[PDB]
RNA sequence: AGAACCUUACCAAAUCUUGACAUCCUUUGACAACUCUAGAGAUAGAGCCUUCCCCUUCGGGGGACAAAGUGACAGGUGGUGCAUGGUUGUCGUCAGCUCGUGUCGUGAGAUGUUGGGUUAAGUCCCGCAACGAGCGCAACCCUUAAGCUUAGUUGCCAUCAUUAAGUUGGGCACUCUAAGUUGACUGCCGGUGACAAACCGGAGGAAGGUGGGGAUGACGUCAAAUCAUCAUGCCCCUUAUGAUUUGGGCUACACACGUGCUACAAUGGACAAUACAAAGGGCAGCGAAACCGCGAGGUCAAGCAAAUCCCAUAAAGUUGUUCUCAGUUCGGAUUGUAGUCUGCAACUCGACUACAUGAAGCUGGAAUCGCUAGUAAUCGUAGAUCAGCAUGCUACGGUGAAUACGU
């Protein structure tokens, strides 16, 4: 499961890239960002709170 | 002299219209219209608004232009030139506005959402 | 010799008050400020899904939004100095005091 | 169709079976342009046979279900309620005048 | 519900060679369509060299037609064309039978397709003609 | 649709951001610097029973103001507490704070304070609708324009997932000039999970 | 490709070092992905980890359409029935 | 919203067990870098330098530590989306959906929410044992079309002088630029209309009939979906149903389904010259010019956290030349050869460049799908996901029509 994994992507490596910048909050790996390091859909619960400025929205 | 100017808007298109009484003759950029707009053998309706409005004329021109394309940046050219004679004789307004010229398009592109794809064609549906 | 600054906030309010604030400021003190010379203050897209598992095609979109502005003053003078870092407030403003 | 099967392996036994009952229709009128089936055990704990079909048909289609004590079962009582579900339709029959 | 005219003609101040270009506008490419009609312009008041409205006025009054047909049971009805539709329908077997001769040219299809059709044979005329077959045959039981 | 919260669709026009601090791209460091500090504040939860807090960062410092309805508790008597609470959070977030508490006015109002207090009586064998019944009776007493109160789960430690809501006051909720509060909770005692979904109207 | 040029895991070579200058073994065992063939390896052989079990290839002489990392592709028997 | 390893959940082997990792109690401690040996690594065997740094009155307290013990425990991508929360599609952006009071009625129940008109709409008005209120539509908000003001750089050049070049001087006048203004509200009029509700027409106006779109999606159905987002009721495991490493595999193919992409050609293919956008990325990333090269790329290095500099040059098109209707210069799969970039690593399984080879295929049968105007259709552009990598997705523009009788 996830739980070791959660150390994998903490833990050191041979060289530079067997890695990946998964999700803090959550552990899903994929669907994520470099700008927050958030999954696909904390960005979505904490984008209705307003945390970060943030906007959010619908001006396109 | 005098000079007469306007502004022009319309399909991502603005000029910039610089109307001065002469000949009637353009170089828009320091370049002739026919030439530099392809292909273009329109350009009578371009003079459509001196067809119209002191016909027949004639009154040379001079405009600096930037954004999209020739049919915008051909048509971007008139609403500067009728304001322009709006400017010049509010008189020929009721020979501009029943023919148009001077009422800017407000219509331009869309936005894109989820359908759209390559060729602008939403989806099918399950056949078998 | 000039002074400059740039400024970075997400409210559009807020930002140009405060362009005023240290203005003020400035031209208690000083005077020959540049008037808050717009910027083009562009933006950002963000685009998620409205799912957890599936249902792709319905979705949802977010973004960022970036003021710049552009404020100068002319025959500096320590006395603008001060009128710089003196009121920025609120700090959500991003200054970055130049010459 | 896509006869698949939620916590049952579909055998070659039970494709005989369906297809098999599907061939009787051709009565009326087959034309077939495609079939599917969907089967479950869904615990209760007394826990099912479910059967979902679906039958897509000239300018129209028509969905078929039924649950049951096993498989054999659902597939015959769920029979019965697709045919009468398709008979009848047309005629339909003329005028104007005028 | 209104049709979204075109102005003039900026080509012998005519105007059906513009509702024309935008039928041979395919792709929305305009001057390569413009191209080829003036083109056949040239190609058609060429040969036997005459004016442009001789033998497209003509030939376009000579497959245009006067009488259409419906369905509504099932029942064909004859019926009176509105005149944007005649004209519509005309270009559009125009057109339609331009490419349908199975030729090599831009335009000499298209001009020994007006020639022929001003001189009421091909296509076109035909398409009138079995058109007007479906009227006349069919007044009986729908009008 | 389904729905959402309108407060996603209300802020950006009509509310303060619930963080703040200066426009840089050291996000993924300040943000989930920010979160540590959101992490942190249940400990208060079960002390101090507060709404939220939204934080300013000075240009060398950080400003966070508590919205508690419990004073003194987070005060104390003299401050014995919100100093070790400097330093144990200076301790984590590698920089110093200066806490300003911000009190709740009104009082006991708002939507999350009475969410979490109705899921707590619930939490503690309580029939639940009758703490929503002393809990809008409270509420339109306090003066408020629009409330409903929903509910879900497997109420009453029992079968299967059910739900409720008592909708009295008009809630302008599809406008966009409503300024309302909405709120949730999360608390089961043996049997799953039973959150709920608070609304108000009082001003606009 | 490779970036001018080829390469060994560095501890595979430095194996067959041990192995290649004596009366020669026809015996190596390994993982060898990451290494190619080159005539240093000739006169051994080599059983390279396919993901299950390794399987004797002997380095023959002109193994030059051919390379270390397989031998038999590991989809074994196809996947498929024809 | 990126499977060579990683990811990966799956498989092999090499492996460990208070464990991969976390807290507590006990023993200490600043926490270990560089190599050697073996190992495939994991890792060990060692050498070795991690070495109480804040406080200490002699000790201790302490941020943080070593390996061990310590039993709880840890952990479970083990199961249950019909034990659930949360979140989301659905019919449906349809026009409806309820209640307090009262009446009626044995009673369930109806009334309001019905009849007439009217609107896109429970829109309004009238009449009415009904009256009032709620949610819902509109409205409120964002964008867009016009103008006014505010301010002029990195933006513009109108008068100019000037540079190859708005390059320099100067001016913000213009366009541009971001925030408050005025504006369109059947509002003004004419008509039709139970005079009301309204509807038809006309004037102006930039915009006349909720200007266009965006957001927002009622009660609720689908025991809809998700225990693999997160959390979690219950069950189960616990020297393994847990956890570590090197390799494989998640992509195999007689085949079928869907979805897209590319060809079946002269409205065109090959080649030379030439005009036009929008948006947006950039910190050690964007790599200007120059230089090398058949090109992929390689060298160099100016500038630049951007109205600047760079990315980056638009394609369709326009001008011509030729090809002259072939399975053709259509066609562009196939396979090999020789190379560039990245990666420790391009064989199962990265893309691309140069050379050759040239499959089927001449508009697709029955059947079947979308679309009402800048729409369709077509040609481009950037962005994320990223070491590498999009016939996909999102966003941007360029060009750009046919039809709409009537129901």
């Amino acid at each position: 499961a996830k739980t070791s994994m959660v150390a994998k992507q903490q833990k050191k490596q041979k060289y530079a890239v067997r890695e990946y910048t998964r999700c803090e909050r959550c552990g899903r790996p994929h669907s994520v960002y470099r700008k927050f390091k958030l999954c696909r859909i904390c960005f979505r619960e904490l984008a209705y709170k307003g945390q970060i400025p943030g906007v959010r929205k619908a001006s396109w | 002299q005098v000079e007469y100017r306007g502004t022009g808007r319309r399909k991502n298109s603005v000029a910039r219209v610089r109307l001065v009484p002469g000949e009637g003759n353009i170089t828009v950029n320091n370049r002739d219209v026919r030439e530099y707009l392809p292909f273009e053998s329109l350009i009578l309706d371009l003079n459509q608004p001196f067809d119209v409005t002191e016909t027949k004329g004639n009154y040379d021109v001079l405009v600096n232009v930037h954004g999209g394309g020739f049919t915008g940046q051909a048509q971007a050219i008139r609403h500067g030139i009728a304001r322009a004679l709006l400017e010049a004789d509010p008189e020929y307004r009721g020979s501009l506005k029943r023919a148009g010229l001077l009422t800017r398009d407000p219509r331009m592109k869309e936005r894109k959402k989820p359908g759209l794809k390559a060729a602008r064609r939403s989806p099918q549906f399950s056949k078998r | 010799q000039k002074i400059r600054i740039r400024l970075k906030a997400y409210d559009h309010r807020v930002i140009d008050q405060s362009a005023e604030k240290i203005v003020e400021t400035a031209k208690r003190s000083g005077a020959d400020v540049s008037g808050p010379i717009p910027l083009p203050t562009e933006k950002s897209v963000y685009t998620i899904i409205r799912a957890v598992h599936m249902y792709k095609d319905s979705r949802e979109q977010f973004e960022q939004r970036t003021h710049k502005r552009l404020i100068d003053i002319v025959n500096p003078t320590p006395k603008t100095v001060d009128a710089l870092m003196g009121l920025n407030l609120p700090s959500g403003v991003d200054i970055e005091i130049k010459l | 169709f896509e006869i698949h099967g939620d916590n049952l392996t579909i055998t070659d036994a039970i494709r005989n079976y369906i297809e098999e009952k599907i061939g009787k229709l051709e009565r009326y009128f087959n034309d077939v342009p495609n079939a599917v089936a969907h089967v479950k055990v869904k615990t209760y704990s007394n826990s099912a046979t479910k059967i979902e079909v679906t039958i897509p048909l000239k300018n129209v289609t028509l969905r078929a279900e039924e649950r049951n004590d096993d498989l054999y079962a659902g597939i015959d009582l769920i029979n019965n309620k697709l045919e009468r579900q398709v008979r009848k339709y047309k005629t339909r029959i003329n005028r104007k005048s005028r | 519900v209104p049709k979204r005219d075109v102005l003039p003609d900026p080509i012998h101040n005519s105007k059906l060679v513009t509702k024309l270009i935008n039928k041979i506008m395919l792709d929305g490419k305009r001057g390569t369509a413009q191209r080829i009609l003036y083109s056949a312009f040239d190609l058609v008041e060429q040969r036997s060299g005459r004016d442009a409205l001789e033998v497209f006025e003509e030939a376009i009054n000579n497959i245009m037609p006067v009488l259409e047909v419906k369905a509504r049971s099932n029942y064909q009805v004859p019926v009176e064309v509105r005149p944007e539709r005649r004209t519509t329908l005309g270009l559009r077997w125009l057109v339609n039978y331009a490419r349908l001769r199975g030729e090599k040219t831009m335009e000499d299809r298209l001009a020994n397709e007006i020639l022929d059709a001003a001189n009421n044979t091909g296509g076109a005329v035909k398409k009138r003609e079995d058109t007007h077959k479906m009227a006349e045959a069919n007044k009986a039981f729908a009008h | 649709g389904q729905k959402i919260n309108p407060i996603g669709l209300r802020v950006g026009i009509i509310r303060d951001w619930e963080a703040k601090w200066y426009a840089e791209k050291d996000f993924a460091s300040l943000l989930h610097e920010d979160l540590k500090i959101r992490k942190f504040i249940d400990n208060e939860l079960k002390e101090a029973s507060v709404s939220h807090v939204e934080i300013e960062r000075a240009a060398n410092r950080i400003n966070i103001a508590i919205h508690t309805g419990k004073p003194g508790m987070v005060i104390g008597k003299g401050g014995s507490e919100i100093e070790k609470l400097r330093n144990k959070l200076n301790a984590l977030t590698d920089k110093k704070v200066h806490i300003n508490v911000i009190e709740i006015k009104k009082v006991d109002l708002d939507a999350r304070l009475v969410a979490e207090n109705i899921a707590r009586q619930l939490e503690n064998r309580a029939s639940f609708r009758r703490v929503q019944k002393q809990a809008i009776t409270r509420a339109m007493k306090l003066g408020a324009k629009g409330i409903k109160t929903q509910v879900s789960g497997r109420l009453g430690g029992a079968d299967i997932a059910r739900a409720e809501q008592y909708s009295e006051g008009t809630v302008p909720l599809h406008t966009l000039r409503a300024d309302i509060d909405y709120a949730h909770a999360e608390a089961d005692t043996t049997y799953g999970k039973l959150g709920v979904k608070v609304w108000i109207y009082r001003g606009e | 490709s490779i970036k001018k040029g080829p390469f060994v895991d560095e501890h595979l070579m430095k194996k067959v070092e041990a192995q290649e200058g004596s009366e020669k073994k026809q015996v190596i065992k390994t993982w060898s992905r990451r290494s190619t063939i080159f005539p240093n390896f000739i006169g051994h052989t080599f059983a390279v980890y396919d993901g299950r079990k390794h399987v004797p290839v002997y380095v023959t002489e002109d193994m030059v359409g051919h390379k270390l990392g397989e031998f038999a592709p590991t989809r074994t028997f196809k996947g498929h029935v024809a």
